[PDB]
């Protein structure tokens, strides 16, 4: 299956021409770009891996770019995104997530069903990934 | 004689008898207004004889301390502190004996983190003056002093988004049709469909309840069957707005905390519930982790006329301070009433942190939001895909689209009309970035075709709807330009 | 693929956009039935658009259509559940203005609730493009519907069983000014009016609790101001305490700490909405509390003839969710009121079934289902001099309240109140008499026979004779 | 490596300490809000301190400092939330003392929370090393956090009104020992002082629940001293109930 | 002890310096309601110092960057994180917020380390 | 959860909630009041509501005097019991074929209408 968090999953992978045409936009408006990684694709695994600190100070494309291309050397097989962060009032909060990077086969998720009371299910969403693997090896 | 003769006043402003308003004291062209007084705009139409400035006092003093004749018990009290002033009076543009009167109330007047109150001065009595023909609320300056005793927004669009681990693009929505009529089993199914196509939320509609055809318990566990499906099917966060409108507020209750009990991340509630039911949920939302839309059933009985009622921009600052996360504002381009310069003043005066005086837009008053968190607009009714150009130029990045007929009536399923909205809205928001012209419909059209070349339902969907348009005459419209 | 293979390719439910006439929500032909839910729309359309398919429009956006097709109609009993508009008439003296009679399916709304009667009757349907204006003007609410609803928690006949007062209108008084009295001033004005001769007094509907005055100070001190003013008079006698306020649980609050210390009568403003309405209806019954009820912000929508809703309806609306009085108009008073709108509401209000009376407003014959009477209250820059167009207009079952002018007297609150007593007896004798009241050679004089042995009375009739509020009317008639 | 790559690198946010008046916590020329909180502050700077730094130091370690440079100021507003020393002036007839202002954001505190707003206005400045003495002279309470406030349950004006007492000062007593006496005794000094004109009776401050007399019995044995000396008088009485 | 003593004007300063309270009185106490001991039982964490660090900047910090920065340090190698004494609910954080965010923070860190993980939620 | 006091049925009621039961039963012996209570707390606490008809046959046996059990059927299906029990035609209980039918479309036709072989004698 498709993971479909970001912002984009919905149209094909973005190549690298048009991630920097996003990250552009972004700095245009002043925002601080930075870059994370997860093998856990469960929709509430909110921290993704920090890859370095985010680039406050950077005001060229092309240096975060550099950057996503060094995660994408390093990093183990799942997934990248890219966020843009809005510190301005009112705001103080991501403006932007995309996926840059997902893995060639993600098996996706099943629902686990408990019993509850009454005719309630207790619901629990498992990663076939990361039920079978630890971090650094699920994909 | 007598010992009341003889203690009978005789001043000029309390000796027994009926004087104008205006000579009240609730008229003061030199007032110099406080930054904690209350400020409203109203657009009244005399009845024909009627002193404008008279009828600007009259409403003054209605919505604040007089009645019809003196009183000495006026004298028991610090009173020129408490009587309202009318203090401006413009003509209203290109209109014959209308006008634009400001008026000023004291802090003090109004109960702490209370719109009942708040409305129970502002508009309870002066609309019904017989001396008035047309009365309008047009626009309020609630000072920081008194925004800081309410809520705002009981979660808010930063913290939504954040819930939703949602940021970049509009939220995606659809009401579920047909409006009334279908089982709890196949409203889960509805749900279930829309969401794993594409969609963020779906929706009950205002008029589904509880009925004989589909209790609302039915329709509450179904439907986190089906949203619970979608969100392993997708790996996202998924909801649908579960309606908790009820008869009493112990059963409104009921359903929200049955909603909170099964893990809904969202619940809906209908303008028509009222004030008092409003701040009591939006409260229990903040308590209990939910998010809460506000449909604004009813609100088009008093907004939609130009010479009487109460603006819509008014419902959504007093909204915003009850506390609601969403509320339904406007399309432009649906099957619903929009002009564009008063739509994007509601959508400026839900989002921003401060207005500016902006008077093509409707914005009478500066006024700062004392930090009560932006509450998140939602667009729907009538519209469908083929106009996401308009509704991104429009409308903005913070907004919930929603397209119920444009979903469900896709001739290839449920599944296949979100999946068209969906990419119909990333393509369009990825342009967008990249600067292309898109509102303009030489660009914006292109787009969406672009994007239609790979994705079938996509292209079927602007096959289906691409003529369809809603142009008609606007009633409630601008009196400046720019 | 097996999408387009199983595409419906019927002529309603193919995909794509057709007229809501045709989809079935118009049926000139349509057999009402008894436990349908009637509504009368008075429709302006859009230039261009069709009468007819702007009532489809209304019947099926209030009902179970959208904008463009649907399949999962099918899913469905689809015909019963759609509204029905089935009867278009211009309206008189009108080219591009329509009454529209829809019939909506009992079915269809929850029981008694006035939040899913409304979610649907009034939900989107005025905010519509296709129509540049749109009226509620009057519903037929079925018996099988009323009998899910409470009404009046206790009624014009039990409420004058528990004041016992029977003969005469009930008489009030605002409190004024509206805004800035303490609580122990506020108690020493409900004092004077009761003990000078007034049933009730009543907090401002925007009295709640404020700086100057926190609404537990107003309560206890009335209360030691109407049971002053009941041993001095030997009579029952109340405020009506009002309880509004921002939340449900704060507007429990005080409506238990008004039972608690034995108060007769709360009062609640219309702007607390539907749902705090009904909850506070059904706990006035189980608390034997009367429940008077403020129509504040009723106009925003109420007043022009063009738009929004007549409050003829708010009247059938408030009666079901159980209020025990409410504001009604005047007629002659400062606030709007044709006296042909104003029988109407009173009608609608009192009796116990409704007949076609299309002068008064009346569209829909109407049986109450034996929903307990709501009582009429008359506000609002009225005097007693006024007297005999009061009883003409307003009948029996009315409480009179005279803020201004009970308070506004030169010779004090009392004196105030007396004036009125008087006045309301004397020409409530003479009417049953046989007096020709209502004639202004004999109305006056009835009056001002009482105020030779009526100093207040008197004084009151100097002072205020002449006053009147005479304005064209937005509310009016459409047929005589 | 990626983290040495991404290091900040600016003069205000690259890693290390630098001086509270170079962070932000000192601006001579704020322009005061309406909405803001504002205290003043009597410094005694440790010797050697420059009294300029040492406003600064409070204003930031009240608000949002630390002793370090950190870079998650910059996923916050971070200027809005910086309070601002705005003055320093010497004490008259003193040798290094000095009044210092300081303005707080209306953002920084908690709605009708008095722990929230001491948290910060003295929750930790006070130990500070490099001050050698601090004291907390006054603060201007803004029109706008005074409102989420309750204010008096009741008030000098409500409270004459329910003593029906109106021209004169108050009277009250103190019962006196502080401690030892019993329940029984205690009534009847509240009866005997009421009675022979007094007000209001008190319990003594330390005066809640003892070996020698338990709290129930007090108050029972004190209401019916207040409503003999209410008969015995025709006032309003009382006695206040530890 | 401390209630009226320190505003008599006969004595120009005064200051409590220790006090010995009797064992009578103190049994009448509950005392900690952890203590250090079964603390050090409950966390699994015996020989060495516990690790801790305040969330910095003091005030201004959303929820889910106050779980980041919570979630970052405890996967470091802190035994604890915990709120500003001035964090507490204000309009940049409302303190739910902060609790669920800094739970996802705790628990992602634990099964990271194999160790009991927290935070001083205020 | 048949029992003696309405406190001591809701304690089972609340108990086969508590731990996932889909259904319970009552019997008519319980009486008219406790069992319109337990079928409003059926449907609030999603709950299926089977009843047994004990001790109908005391007054629905014999055609000239008592309650004919269609009546019951009504005031049953009107209080709001899921289930009822209403008959075999060829087991060991009373009950004639065009009596039995009649109960059936009592209990499960949207409206009725006139058929005296079935005993319906009301539209
Ligand atoms: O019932 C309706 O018509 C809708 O569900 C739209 O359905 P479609 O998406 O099928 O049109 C919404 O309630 C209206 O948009 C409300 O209008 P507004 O947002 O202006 O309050
Ligand atoms: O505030 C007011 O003006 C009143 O107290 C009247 O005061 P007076 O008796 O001094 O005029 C009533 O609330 C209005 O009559 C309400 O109008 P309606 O009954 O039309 O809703
Ligand atoms: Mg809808
Ligand atoms: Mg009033
Ligand atoms: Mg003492
Ligand atoms: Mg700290």
């Amino acid at each position: 299956m498709r993971l479909t968090q970001g912002c984009f999953s919905f149209l094909p992978d973005l190549t690298d021409q048009q991630i920097e045409k996003q990250v552009a936009c972004a700095m245009s408006r002043g925002l601080a770009m930075n870059v994370e990684w997860t093998d856990d694709p469960h929709p509430r695994n909110n921290y993704w891996e920090l890859w370095g600190l985010p680039l406050f100070d950077i005001k060229d494309p092309a240096t975060v770019m550099f950057e996503l291309n060094e995660a994408r050397k390093s990093c183990a097989a799942g997934y990248i995104r890219m966020n843009a962060f809005d510190a301005s009032y009112g705001t103080e909060s991501c403006v932007m997530s995309f996926i840059t990077n997902r893995p060639a086969n993600e098996p996706g998720f099943y629902l686990d069903r408990t019993e509850g009371v009454g005719r309630q299910i207790v619901y629990s969403i498992k990663s076939y990934s990361v039920q079978a693997n630890p971090e650094g090896s699920r994909y | 004689q007598s010992v009341s003769e003889r203690t009978r006043i005789k001043s000029d402003r309390y000796e027994s008898g009926v004087i104008p308003y205006a000579k009240m004291g609730y008229w003061d062209a030199a007032y110099s207004v406080k930054d904690t007084d209350i400020l409203a705009l109203f657009r009244i139409t005399p009845q024909p004889g009627v002193d404008p400035v008279e009828a600007a006092a009259a409403v003054a003093g209605e919505s604040s301390t007089a009645t019809w004749t003196v009183v000495w018990t006026d004298l028991l009290t610090a009173c020129e502190r408490y009587r309202a002033k009318a203090y401006r009076v413009d003509p209203v543009p290109n209109s014959t004996d209308v006008y634009f009167a400001f008026i000023a109330y004291e802090c003090d007047l109004f109960e702490e983190a209370s719109l009942s109150n708040l409305t129970a001065s502002i508009i309870g009595n002066v609309f019904g003056f017989k001396a008035i023909s047309a009365l309008r609320l047009e626009d309020m300056r609630i000072p920081h002093s008194y925004l800081k005793t309410f809520q705002g927004p009981a979660t808010g669009i930063i913290v939504e988004r954040e819930r939703l681990n949602k940021y970049g693009t509009p939220l995606l929505g659809a009401t579920v049709k047909p409006k009334l009529g279908l089982s709890g089993k196949n409203y889960g199914r509805v749900v279930y469909e829309g969401l794993k196509g594409g969609l963020d939320f779906l929706k009950d509609d205002e008029n589904i309840n509880s009925q004989p055809f589909m209790r609302w318990r039915e329709r509450f566990l179904n439907c986190l069957e089906g949203i619970n499906r979608a969100a392993a099917a997708t790996g996202e966060v998924k909801g649908s707005y579960l309606n908790i409108t009820a008869a009493t507020m112990e059963e409104v209750y009921k359903r929200a905390e049955y909603a909170k009990a099964i893990g809904s991340v969202v619940v809906m509630i209908d303008l028509v519930m009222g004030y008092t039911a409003i701040q009591s949920i939006a409260y229990w939302a903040r308590e209990n982790d939910m998010l809460l839309h506000l449909h604004r059933a009813g609100n088009s009985t008093y907004a939609r006329q130009k010479n009487h009622g109460i603006n819509f921009r008014v419902i959504c600052k007093w909204m915003r301070m009850s506390g609601v996360d969403h509320i339904h504002a406007g399309t432009v381009v649906g099957k619903l009433e929009g002009d564009p310069l008063m739509i994007k003043g509601f959508y400026d005066i839900l989002r921003l942190t401060e207005l500016e005086v902006n008077l093509p837009f409707g914005i009478f008053f500066e006024m700062d939001w004392a930090s009560l968190r932006r509450c998140m607009p939602v667009a729907s009714g009538g519209i469908h895909c083929g106009q996401m150009h308009q509704l991104i130029h429009y409308l903005g990045d913070d907004v919930v689209l929603q397209f119920g007929g444009g979903t469900i009536g896709h001739p290839d399923g449920i599944q296949a009309g979100a999946t068209a909205n969906r990419v119909a809205l990333e393509a369009m928001v990825l342009a967008r970035n990249e600067g292309a012209d898109y509102f303009n419909n030489q660009v914006g059209p292109q787009i969406l075709r672009d994007a239609a070349k790979t994705c079938g339902p996509l292209q079927t969907a602007l096959d289906l709807w691409k003529d369809i348009s809603f142009n008609y005459t606007s009633t409630d419209t601008a009196d400046f330009a720019e």
